[PDB]
């Protein structure tokens, strides 16, 4: 219901980018499924992958093995993790909510920029 | 030694297939001749005692005694086609041919001083530890094959000896050197007795009596080399370089009944007559059943074709469905992918189990054989042979499939189930194997039954609940699916499995379904099914298979017990 | 995966003028097809759902259709409210794709 | 008459099988014995060019000539194995034999009359409209069997005449009977060459010739008569009451070598190698492929309990299944049910095509032969198998199972879908069979045929789109999906059935669909399975079909034609 | 959307009941399921059968070939007719909409009586 | 087909008690559960579905629990409003049944 990321917003090359999506007004572990999306600068958008609310997780396959996503719900929260960047994951990151028995994206964060660079 | 007197036989089957015969057998060599219908093969069992007693119309005596109870078990019968097993060797047929019929009471170091002699006398000392042909190793000659299965009656020292055919197939030479064999033991105070076909005069010389049988009625009996002389007497000359065998053959192919008065007429049917006139279990349950299980486990061993070949195609089987559903999931598909494969798993293990109609039906000819002779009961082989045969191999595949299959798919991660699939499908098996031996047992062939197997197993797999939906069949038919041995089975393993599982991420129903139609839920989908979600809706299923079990092996060894074996 | 394609990507339109933009899907979607409006600044919004059901706190301005590989958002009465980028979006297969975006312009 | 001599000759398969041997056969009867592995068979074989001509290492002339090109075609062989088709009459076999043998210049009166005179020289005109030997119905004597394949190979009046072992299997005074018809036809004018095994001396008093041989040498050739004084000069006594033949075979078991360079230094040997010193398509495609088709329909309606079988399971099938499925509905279930019910008819044509294997399998042999005398090219003899056995039994289940099934399930009541789902099922068959004749075809044992057959249809069920859905499978295994002929099947008759259909009661979907994961049109259930909507996402499943019969019909004619026929 | 129940409410018996429900406000052949319902006196529920927005039907199976359901879409109407009456027919008949993605009954007629004797 | 069972068929109590209405089915239902509540002389009213959803245009005193084949609907404080009969219906299978029937009654 609400939504926000936070995080480093400056990378080094060949390192980990971590972020994280406080959610407030709603459990984590009760409904919906929690998504990671990007938009590069010359705008574009891709789903990276979720994390259901039973723990499950799913990820988009142009991201093999660099991608996980995990979650604390005693302070509500969901992580992500991208490992090994380089500096084309420069990009805009949002945390999004999809219910299922509509099959949309229907709360979105605010958005954090992220630089990858030296 | 022994005298084997036969006075007035006649037997019908009511056709009847021998006439009025009568004659004497002393010791040495004594031959039945004949067309192949003629009825030598016929008085050679009836001799025997190889021929149910209803047919019998007449007097069979031993040294001027009635034939005791136990007779068949003090003669030897050595059978026309042998029935010594391949994958064994001399010395191991000679001991379990000597463990099986010498008294218990023997030490071990007796019989095998026995298996000595009786080695040493048919001169198998060189091939003593060789396998006795094997159809995919070589074996010894056909000669020391025969040699084996006359080592194999004459462990207790019959006194009356038995043969059916002792050289068809055999080379002339083979057969001249079996024939040699066979008058040297007759010398020392042996009765023989055997059938032959189309012998020649080298052969023939070494014969002390002769019977010749044609069209159930008697030609000749007398001494051998006296049949020539009642044949220029009856009108028949004998031309030079002519076998005297091809010569009586050909005067009864050219009737009967003349040749039948004539030799009636004859002073040696005077004297047979007159002679006539003058005249007128042995060991444990335990230890029967643990040497039919040795032997059947060697062989097993020995002829290992056929069990590499199935477990080869289920390792083959294993790995390509691994890869083909690696990594199930829990979304729209994923009821698809589950339900899929553990129906094809439960097919598999019946449709792979109509090989079973071969445990029996491929020895049916030894089994015969040796109950006859008294090896064992029917109960200790056909325990032995499920102990040997039908227990490991069916119970392989089941445990080789789960280890493979279960964690490239990622079936339920706990240990409870991954047993309880692995003891469902070892149930599925013995099932459909237990179906198929009631159905396949005590026959000669398997075409009828392989035909039957397979539509009743194309009828169960249709009622297993994949392909019709069991709640949607009308009343009338709806019944039949209690006698589907892939029903309890598949429902068994979908019961271990979905009980649990989300399949509409995002859309938690688990509390409420939001829409009617969705289908989110293992409960749902086995609910749909028709099947039960308390527990004991999983073990009534392994319960209707165990009984199942227990029926078709009982109907199987009834079949057994009330087979006629003659 | 599925492409979606977006035909124009820029546009440029007057006040009250009427615009229609549409999207090819490379596989069948079956109306599970979603249209996001996005500001500068701002994070995507969605505006249609199942490919013509309007969220709420839209005008009826905005209506879409469609059906098997081709759909279509329209806006009648462009006002100013309405300039920014436009998304289409799928949700038929796992691996969600957008479009590339249709950026409305004033002349 | 015809005169064949044979000088040097030399065989090599590179073991060397016949030394050198070399004779002279002239009219009247010749004979050729020895042991079974001696090499009268090969000797037989390589005179009637039988045999690869690469081992062949001598010289083969007739009347002092080479062999012409069209010598099978002018010498009649008489096989071991009779290949007479059981299911028809005397007459119909010689009438077939003369439809493709003589020229088709001569009436059909001149024909008919050709083939009166060899019944009456065979003595046949008692059998001459009985059907020879059935199995399923009696039929004549063995005798008669024998003549009867003596009279096809004397239609075309040939001057030599071939006979492999033309006594064994039969008795005494069948065997006497043949050999006097033999020499019947010998004495006018008719060279006839056999190979025997193990003759009596009525048998062996009637011969002209004689030629021993013993592995791979000649052991002695001169006139029959003779051979006794031979191997009396030889320094080996014959015994009274003692078949020559027998005698002879004695000496040879007991070294070769000696005999060998014995006959050598013999006269005969001399007068023999002087001599020879001194010596140095018919019809048209469309016939032969109407007559072979005519010859197999006519087999298969008279021995029909394969072709009744398949047919009474058939319509079992077809009505149980009616009866399990009746009234489909268009609620939660329907879904379950046509599609189970669509896969079982698919997979159940690509199963019951696995005994295709025997179409050629079971007639190797008389393909062989008959291929080799010139009755027919390879092309025809394809083409008619087809159309007479494959087309119609391939074509009838698929129609009686639309026919019974289609309204009592309720399918979709156009009469469109109606054809499409038998055609498709006839395509499906098709394809079926057609990859098991390209398996099996110019192999002698079906049993690897069969399993690779059976494997290969259990993998392709798994790809039908039922099991595992299509759309998850990893890229590196999926292209896989396009070698599975139930796939195509499958895909048809679910685009055939499941368009425009709703699923969901009271709920209305067309329109749009309210909640996210219902699946409530038959559109979503093709999409979800990865099916095309488009007229073509139908008709392309039927041309891939249509390729494969073709790829696979080529791939079985070329291996007929490059079959090793010799 | 408002459905209204009208017909005789008296017949004799072995003859055939026949009963109107006329729809307003809702198209018959656009969404839903349209049912017919009945309450015996002794008041008991008895669920008697649909017709589809697209024409198909189910019936209770208590109701053997008594029943059938039929439409007049031009005038949104749908019929029943239950044949071969006994005196224990004798109840109050309602037409409801089932809507499917729901499951439940959600609207209701008024209600009309039956009585069946002589 | 699935039989529905209501345990009372009358139910005597008075107003701000606390009520409780208990339904059996004989198969697993899967929250297939719906109540209605009739006033004499109408068709019956829905009331909850789903076995726990209520419907809009009733009080929050009205609520069900249940799962598996036990099902009950819980009145808290009771009104004079809440006197009528309540039936319970299973929609999970296609010949839909409805319980017996509880006819509450004021002392
Ligand atoms: C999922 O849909 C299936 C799955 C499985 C089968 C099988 C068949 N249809 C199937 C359809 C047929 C049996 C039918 C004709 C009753 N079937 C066969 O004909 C071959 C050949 C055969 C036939 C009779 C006796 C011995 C062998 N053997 C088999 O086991 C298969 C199994
Ligand atoms: C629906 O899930 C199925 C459907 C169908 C089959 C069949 C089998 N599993 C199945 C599982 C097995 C073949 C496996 C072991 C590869 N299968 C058999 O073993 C028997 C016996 C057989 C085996 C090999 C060669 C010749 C005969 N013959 C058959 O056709 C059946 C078909
Ligand atoms: C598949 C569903 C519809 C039921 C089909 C199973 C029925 C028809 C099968 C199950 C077990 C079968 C029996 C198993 C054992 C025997 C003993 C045998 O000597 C004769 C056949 C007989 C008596 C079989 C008859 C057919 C049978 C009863
Ligand atoms: C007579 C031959 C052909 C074998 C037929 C016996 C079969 C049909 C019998 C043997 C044991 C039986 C099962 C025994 C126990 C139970 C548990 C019960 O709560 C439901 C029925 C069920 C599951 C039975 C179904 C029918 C059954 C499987
Ligand atoms: C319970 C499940 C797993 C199967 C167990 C069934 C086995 C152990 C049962 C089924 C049929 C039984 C046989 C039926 C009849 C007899 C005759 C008796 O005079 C000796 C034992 C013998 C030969 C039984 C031995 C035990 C047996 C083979
Ligand atoms: C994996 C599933 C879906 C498809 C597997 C089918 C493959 C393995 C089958 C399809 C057609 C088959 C071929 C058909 C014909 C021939 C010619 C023959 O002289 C040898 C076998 C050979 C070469 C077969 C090999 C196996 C084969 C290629
Ligand atoms: C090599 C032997 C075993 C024959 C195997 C040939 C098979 C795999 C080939 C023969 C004809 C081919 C088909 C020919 C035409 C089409 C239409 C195209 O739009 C999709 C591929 C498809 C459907 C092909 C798939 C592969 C196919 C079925
Ligand atoms: C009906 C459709 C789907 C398939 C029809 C294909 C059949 C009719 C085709 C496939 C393979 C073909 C054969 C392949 C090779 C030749 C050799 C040539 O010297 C004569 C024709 C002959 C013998 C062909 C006859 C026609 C044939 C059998």
């Amino acid at each position: 219901v609400q939504l926000q990321e936070s995080g480093p917003g400056l990378v080094k090359p060949s390192q980990s980018l971590s972020l994280t999506c406080t959610v407030t007004g709603f459990s984590i572990t009760s409904d919906y499924a929690w998504n990671w999306i990007r938009q590069f600068p010359g705008k574009k958008l891709e789903w990276m992958g979720y994390i259901n609310f039973d723990g499950g997780t799913t990820y988009n396959p142009s991201l093999r093995g660099r991608i996980s996503i995990t979650r604390d719900t005693s302070k509500n929260q969901f992580f992500l993790q991208l490992r090994s960047v380089t500096p084309e994951d420069t990009a805009t990151y949002y945390c999004a909510t999809f219910y299922g028995a509509k099959g949309t994206l229907d709360y979105w964060g605010q958005g954090t920029s992220v630089t990858v660079s030296s | 030694g022994a005298v084997l007197s036969f006075h007035n036989i006649c037997y019908r089957v009511e056709k009847e297939i021998l006439s009025n015969i009568n004659g004497i057998m002393k010791p040495g060599l004594n031959a039945i001749l004949g067309p192949t219908g003629g009825g030598k093969s016929s008085l050679l069992d009836v001799l025997a005692a190889r021929k149910d007693p209803s047919g019998l119309s007449g007097d069979v005596l031993i040294n001027g005694a009635p034939r005791p109870a136990n007779f068949k078990c003090n003669s030897g019968y050595v059978v026309q086609d042998d029935v010594v097993m391949g994958t064994l060797t001399v010395r191991e047929n000679l001991q379990f041919s000597a463990a099986l019929r010498l008294a218990t009471t023997m030490t071990n170091h007796e019989k095998n001083e026995r298996i000595n002699r009786v080695i040493q006398e048919l001169g198998l000392d060189k091939v003593a530890d060789s396998k006795v042909g094997t159809q995919f190793i070589r074996g010894v000659s056909g000669g020391e094959r025969k040699r084996t299965s006359i080592g194999m009656e004459l462990i207790t020292d019959p006194s009356i000896l038995f043969l059916d055919e002792p050289t068809t197939g055999l080379d002339s030479s083979t057969a001249n050197a079996v024939l040699l064999l066979l008058k040297r033991m007759s010398k020392q105070g042996r009765t023989i007795i055997f059938s032959i076909h189309q012998p020649r005069y080298s052969i023939f010389k070494l014969f002390d009596s002769l019977t010749l049988l044609a069209s159930g009625r008697l030609m000749f009996h007398g001494p051998a080399q006296e049949a020539l002389g009642y044949f220029e007497s009856a009108g028949y000359h004998c031309e030079a370089y002519n076998n005297p065998a091809d010569f009586f053959l050909d005067i009864i192919n050219g009737l009967i009944e003349k040749l039948a008065e004539i030799y009636v007429n004859s002073s040696f049917y005077k004297e047979t007559k007159a002679e006539l006139h003058q005249l007128s279990y042995t060991t444990s349950f335990c230890h029967q059943l643990r040497w039919v299980s040795k032997r059947s486990f060697k062989n097993l061993l020995g002829n290992p074709q056929a069990s590499i070949a199935q477990i080869i195609v289920t390792v083959v089987l294993g790995l390509v469905i691994g890869a083909i559903y690696f990594g199930l999931k829990n979304d729209s598909t994923g009821i698809q992918n589950r339900a899929g494969v553990l129906f094809f798993l439960t097919t598999n293990q019946c449709f792979s189990s109509v090989s079973a109609v071969e445990l029996f039906v491929v020895e049916k000819k030894l089994f015969i054989h040796e109950y006859i002779s008294g090896y064992y009961r029917v109960s200790s082989y056909f325990l032995g042979k499920l102990l040997s045969d039908l227990l490991p191999m069916r119970m392989l595949p089941s445990i080789i499939f789960t280890c493979i299959v279960y964690f490239m798919l990622g079936l339920k991660p706990k240990a409870d189930a991954f047993f309880v699939m692995m003891f469902t499908l070892m149930m599925v098996a013995y099932s459909a194997s237990s179906m198929a031996l009631a159905i396949a047992a005590g026959q000669s062939v398997v075409s009828v039954a392989t035909l039957l197997m397979t539509i009743c197993f194309v009828f169960m797999m249709i009622f297993s609940g994949l392909l019709v939906n069991l709640t949607t069949i009308a009343s009338w038919l709806s019944w039949l699916q209690y006698f589907s041995i892939p029903r309890y089975g598949f429902t068994a393993l979908q019961h271990n499995e979905f009980l649990g599982q989300n399949f509409c991420p995002g859309l938690n129903a688990t509390g409420n379904n939001p829409c009617n139609y969705a289908t989110c839920t293992g409960e749902e989908y086995l609910v749909k099914q028709g099947i039960d979600l308390s527990p004991w809706g999983l073990w009534k299923n392994h319960v209707a298979l165990a009984c199942m079990i227990v029926i078709f092996l009982t109907i199987a060894y009834l079949k057994l017990l009330f087979l006629k074996k003659y | 995966d599925i492409v979606l394609t977006q035909s124009p990507s820029s546009f440029s339109v007057s006040l009250g003028d009427r615009v229609t933009i549409s999207c090819k899907a490379s596989g069948y979607i079956l109306n599970r097809l979603a249209w996001y409006q996005q500001k500068p600044g701002n994070a995507p919004r969605l505006l249609i759902s199942g490919a013509t059901s309007l969220e709420t706190g839209f005008p009826s301005r905005f209506s879409g259709t469609g059906s098997g590989k081709d759909y279509t958002l329209s806006i009648s009465s462009l006002q100013t409210e309405d300039v920014g980028t436009y998304y289409c979006q799928q949700y038929w297969s796992t691996p969600w794709t957008f479009g590339g975006g249709t950026k409305l312009e004033i002349r």
